[PDB]
């Protein structure tokens, strides 16, 4: 399968720099532009610059073209975008995407994982999980709702699953809200049959990437 | 840079229906635009390229159209799994610019929201601050109220909701409040209830629980 | 031959357009080594450029530029020298090149080496894989620092490269498109290679490329080629016996002509006594005609004697023209060493100087000259003047310097009615372009294959006129002048005489005893006696 694998979904202090890396496989790595698209969170889209390995030529945007340095490998197959000095206004989720058929055309397919980049100089602080345990006040008549809580952790994202990813059927999974103290919080329930309650375990995996942090 | 501006920026309609998104450019584009479906949480998806030409493995019921500075976006037969935020994207001049883009929800029939509370944790008991959460789930339409009513009283302002994108499968939302207090404010009071006003609702259904009985 | 002189015309539209791709063809069909420049411009879509097959070496730098042609065959070119630089910087200029019209692909697999100047491409809205290739590669280990100005504003998509292109470098869509590196991947230090091997490094007398280590398997030579061989320098003419230090004739001694070392200095060329062949002398030398017909170049212990210098040279070197501000600087002159520029300000003169313009009467100034060594250009000449007579007495138009690197002889626009050169009998190098004479006859009356050197000149001519309305008219050559070849009208343009010619004029018989002083025979020229 031709796939994009990009890492580095971090959070860099206000003025340093941050080098995002974007594996490819699947089709010759050198044979298409790897361009960089960014997108804040609830915003448009916007292209920063394109690149073709095996020569290394780019092509920046004006607003781009003192930061961003864009580079290639033919041997680990990356793309490493990498920005020089971030600001408030560069927190967004940076793609890296490729042409369908052609090797300098501008629409693009193939996209990749885009990794989150946000940039605040707040600590970053670890999750923290409580579960919430189903009474007879939530034993419905056939169902009943159960789930796991992440509450105050400064930088986003977490990814929360269950069972590993194998309980995902009625599994609704809330976005974060700023607390007053400046750190996020969200939480994420399962719709599961009261028949089946004291028949199976359930157990919520939480995933910080920015703190390093899995508690389950 | 060639501004590209959407419309509208907004739209609801039914399973079944048409769905025209108009695309205008700043310039004119001779069929360079290209249009895209970026549904939360995922990575744009190359609908159709270069006006009229569709993309291998999208389907047929996407037709795009136009030229110079209006285009249009049609889908045939709106479906639940069309739920996106759509771009368009000219591909005329460096640097290739996208649109704010038109976030399209689906419609259905109105369902009622169920209502779940839950106690607070034990363990953040013994942390010295409490919150209560609240639970609403696999309703249509968003259009939902949660009041905090502790002993029979409205606590508001100290809430923060968080509603969840409309489903790709049954095409229904999910609500989850939380009231946040400190235990000092918390062991003062017993009764903790969940009313909510919603149109698939004739009287606010109020769910709740004592402290201290389980 | 194998070798050809460039261009020098630029980005200058061409006078002729109808002849500019013929002249093309003349210059470069067949030739392998370019010295000059490589200038492709103003070519239509429906261009045969089949004569840029054989190119592998261009010394000074490639200019191709506005041209609607889709394909330039240049397959074989394998290095750049750049000796001289478009803009002073290019060695390689893609400029304007479209209205599909437009240049696709440049194709040029087996350019390696680029030993001075950067690479400009720029405003091509048709042509692909212009950024997919490592330039840095292409460049000389002296010329890391090469300037890089590549624009890729298209207005088509581009196929990527074929699968056999190992880290997707080619110059188009084919599988022999694909870039070989020859420096980026060398082991050690090595400045060209074959392979990541060091066993794989080429000589260091190698430029493009090599096929082994020897320096006789080089695919370009660095400085010199001595007969297959790779050299910093050419054997010195000169050998110098370790005691008393005399000096004796070398018999492996060899002339410097280009990149390549030669036995002998080719035609039209002059053998110095450093050991090189050039088309000027060195400062303070005279040029000293062999009885062989050779020329060579010496130097002289005391001041050498006043020479006549056309356009282009010395004290003249930025003069546009031929003026009445410098016409009495060729009075007297047999040999100039220069060119001569007629163009329309030649004959329109000074109103702030009180300087008369250029009259008819003052260009029998050049009724001594016999030799121009540059070119004679003429774009304007005086209506009275029915012919070209004040040239009556030239013979030989070396061409060591040419108009736009080209052309040695050009007549343009002009009224004359025939040309009048009598006494021309060689072009020794460049083309020859007589276009838009709306009176002039008698130019296929002249043996112009009579006058060419070289199998790369010939004459390009058009709207001039036409030759069914000189035949038409009493406009034909004198019964006197053998094989039909005369410069004009009259007994007294005849290229060869056929029999007896008396002074200027040809006769039939001389009156060796019939009442003209009895005149006596001497070399069938017919002189009087007693
Ligand atoms: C450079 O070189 C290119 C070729 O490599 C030259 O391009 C060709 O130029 C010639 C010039 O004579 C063109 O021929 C003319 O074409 C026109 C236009 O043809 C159109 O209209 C026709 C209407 O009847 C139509 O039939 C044509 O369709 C063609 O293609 C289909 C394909 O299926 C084929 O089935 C048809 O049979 C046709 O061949 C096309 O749509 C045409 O009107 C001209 O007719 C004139 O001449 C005839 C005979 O002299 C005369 O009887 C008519 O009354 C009229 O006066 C003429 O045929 C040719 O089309 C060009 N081809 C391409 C691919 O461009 C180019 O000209 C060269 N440039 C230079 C500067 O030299
Ligand atoms: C150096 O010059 C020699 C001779 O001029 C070139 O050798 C000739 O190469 C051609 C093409 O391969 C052959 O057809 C000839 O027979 C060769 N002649 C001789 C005498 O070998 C040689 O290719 C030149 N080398 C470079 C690097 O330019
Ligand atoms: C690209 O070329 C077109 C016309 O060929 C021109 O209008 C446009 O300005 C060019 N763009 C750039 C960035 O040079």
């Amino acid at each position: 399968q031709v796939q994009l694998v990009q890492s580095g979904a971090e959070v860099k202090k206000p003025g340093a720099s941050v080098k995002l890396s974007c594996k490819a496989s699947g089709y010759t790595f050198t044979a298409y532009y790897i361009n960089w698209v960014r997108q804040a969170p609830g915003q448009g889209l916007e292209w920063i610059g394109r690149i073709y390995p095996g020569s290394g030529y780019t092509s920046y945007a004006q607003k781009f073209q003192g930061r961003a340095t864009l580079t290639a490998d033919e041997s680990t197959s990356t793309a490493y975008m990498e920005l020089s000095s971030l600001r408030s206004e560069d927190t967004a989720v940076y793609f890296c995407a490729r042409p369908p058929v052609y090797y300098d055309s501008a629409w693009f397919a193939y996209w990749g994982q885009g990794t989150l980049v946000t940039v605040s100089s707040a600590s970053t602080k670890g999750p923290s999980v409580f579960p919430l345990a189903p009474s007879s006040k939530s034993t419905s008549g056939g169902t009943a709702a159960l789930g796991c809580l992440v509450k105050d952790y400064f930088p986003e994202p977490v990814t929360v699953s269950w069972n590993s990813g194998a309980l995902t059927s009625g599994v609704h999974t809330f976005p974060a809200v700023l607390q007053s103290s400046g750190l996020y919080s969200l939480s994420s329930v399962v719709t599961v049959p009261s028949s089946s309650l004291g028949t199976q375990t359930y157990i919520c995996n939480v995933n910080h990437k920015p703190s390093n942090t899995k508690v389950d | 840079d060639i501004q590209m501006t959407q419309s509208p920026s907004s739209l609801s309609a039914s399973v079944g229906d048409r769905v025209t998104i108009t695309c205008r450019a700043s310039q004119s584009i001779s069929s360079y635009l290209n249009w895209y479906q970026q549904k939360p949480g995922k990575a744009p998806k190359l609908l159709i390229y270069a006006a009229s030409s569709l993309q291998s493995g999208v389907p047929s019921r996407f037709s795009g159209s136009g030229s110079g500075t209006d285009f249009t976006l049609t889908i045939s037969s709106l479906q639940p799994e069309d739920f996106a935020t759509y771009y368009c994207q000219q591909s005329y001049s460096t640097p290739p610019t996208f649109g704010q883009g038109t976030k399209v929800e689906i419609k259905r029939t109105v369902a009622a929201p169920s209502v779940f509370i839950f106690p607070p944790s034990d363990e953040q008991l013994k942390s010295g601050t409490a919150s209560v959460v609240c639970l609403l789930n696999n309703f249509y339409p968003r259009e939902a109220k949660v009041q905090w009513k502790v002993d029979n009283a409205l606590q508001s302002g100290n809430s923060q909701e968080s509603v969840t994108e409309q489903d790709s499968k049954d095409s229904t939302y999910s609500l989850s409040s939380t009231l946040t207090l400190s235990k000092a404010d918390y062991e003062k009071h017993k009764v903790y209830a969940c009313e909510v006003t919603h149109q698939g609702l004739s009287s606010p259904v109020t769910k709740s629980f004592n402290r201290g009985e389980c | 031959t194998q070798v050809c002189t460039g261009t020098d015309m630029k980005l200058r539209l061409p006078a002729s357009p109808e002849t500019h791709l013929d002249m093309l063809r003349h210059l470069y069909q067949g030739c392998q080594v370019v010295q000059g420049n490589l200038e492709l411009t103003y070519l239509p879509t429906n261009a045969s450029l089949s004569f840029l097959q054989d190119i592998q070496e261009v010394q000074g730098y490639v200019l191709i530029a506005h041209n609607q042609v889709r394909q330039v065959p240049l397959q074989r070119l394998r290095i750049v020298r750049g000796t001289q630089l478009f803009e002073d910087n290019y060695a390689l200029a893609v400029l304007d090149n479209g209205d599909p019209g437009g240049l696709r692909e440049l194709q040029l697999r087996s350019l390696t080496e680029i030993l001075k100047g950067g690479v400009l491409i720029q405003r091509n809205p048709q042509l692909c894989y212009q950024d997919t290739i490592l330039w840095k590669d292409i460049f000389h280990k002296n010329n890391q620092l090469a300037l890089t100005l590549i624009d890729t504003n298209r207005s088509r998509a581009c196929h990527p490269c074929s699968p056999m292109c190992k880290g997707s470098r080619c110059w188009g869509e084919s599988s022999e498109d694909c870039q070989s590196l020859t420096r980026t991947v060398c082991a050690g230090g090595c400045a060209r290679c074959k392979g990541p091997l060091p066993t794989d490094c080429c000589h260091e007398q190698c430029a493009a490329g090599c096929t082994g280590p020897k320096h006789s398997d080089c695919l370009a030579c660095l400085h010199f080629n001595h007969s297959g061989i790779c050299e910093l320098h050419c054997p010195a003419l000169v050998t110098y016996n370790t005691d008393t230090f005399e000096s004796m004739p070398n018999p492996e001694g060899r002339y410097t002509f280009g990149a390549s070392c030669v036995t002998a200095c080719p035609y039209n060329y002059l053998s110095t006594d450093v050991g090189s062949c050039t088309l000027v002398c060195p400062l303070h030398n005279q040029e000293v005609t062999a009885e062989d017909g050779t020329q060579r170049c010496e130097k002289c212990s005391k001041p050498c004697a006043r020479v006549c210098y056309g356009l282009g040279m010395e004290h003249l070197r930025e003069v546009r023209a031929v003026t009445s501000a410098n016409i009495q600087e060729f009075a007297g002159c047999k040999k100039i060493f220069g060119s001569l520029a007629f163009l329309p300000e030649s004959f329109d003169g000074d109103p702030a100087s009180n300087t008369a313009p250029l009259q008819p009467e003052q260009l029998q100034v050049f009724e001594t000259l016999e030799e121009i060594t540059g070119y004679l250009y003429i774009s304007a000449w005086p209506d009275s003047l029915p012919d070209l007579s004040v040239f009556q007495n030239l013979q030989v138009i070396r061409g060591r310097i040419l108009h736009n690197g080209a052309y040695s002889l050009t007549l343009q626009g002009l009224g004359i009615s025939w040309l009048g050169l009598r006494s021309l009998r060689e072009l020794g190098s460049g083309l020859a372009l007589i276009h838009h004479n709306t009176h002039l006859c008698f130019v296929h009356t002249v043996p112009w294959d009579q006058l060419f050197r070289n199998p790369h000149q010939a004459l390009l001519h058009t709207a001039n006129r036409p030759e069914d309305e000189c035949v038409g008219e009493g406009l034909a050559c004198h019964q006197l002048c053998a094989r039909g070849h005369c410069w004009g009208p009259g007994p007294t343009q005849c290229v060869n005489c056929s029999q007896f010619l008396r002074g200027q004029e040809c006769v039939e018989e001389c009156r060796v005893l019939q009442g003209l002083p009895r005149e006596y025979v001497n070399a069938r020229h017919c002189l009087p006696c007693h």
